[PDB]
């Protein structure tokens, strides 16, 4: 309450190489006391060039 | 299915922490500074009975 969730992930896991471009993001924001379940797909436009 | 045991002498098994590990190599396109194909393993750990 009064903020978000915050993290930071290992890039080595993705092993970047062999043809690899976008990747999608989504989420799962289950708002507790509702059976809420409102994703969103953002950032889908993180790139590696 | 996989298993990994210890002996030497009248097959008398010994106790040991053991630390196996199971991995592959896609293309052996040898290294490019980033591991000689080390791609993506599940590693395990147990106690030998
Ligand atoms: C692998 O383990 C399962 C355990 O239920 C067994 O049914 C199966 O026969 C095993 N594989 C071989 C080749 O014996």
């Amino acid at each position: 309450s009064h903020g978000c969730f915050y993290q930071q992930v290992k890039t080595k896991v993705f092993q970047l190489k062999r043809k690899e471009y976008e990747m999608k993001l989504h989420t799962e924001a289950q708002i507790q006391e509702e059976g809420t379940v409102v994703e969103l797909t953002g950032r889908q436009s993180s790139e590696i060039t | 299915n996989v298993s990994v045991c210890g002996l030497y002498t009248y097959g008398k098994p010994v106790p040991g922490h053991v630390t196996v590990s199971i991995c592959r190599k896609y293309s052996d396109a040898s290294d490019c500074h980033g591991e000689d194909s080390q791609a993506f393993c599940e590693k395990f750990s147990g106690q030998l009975n």
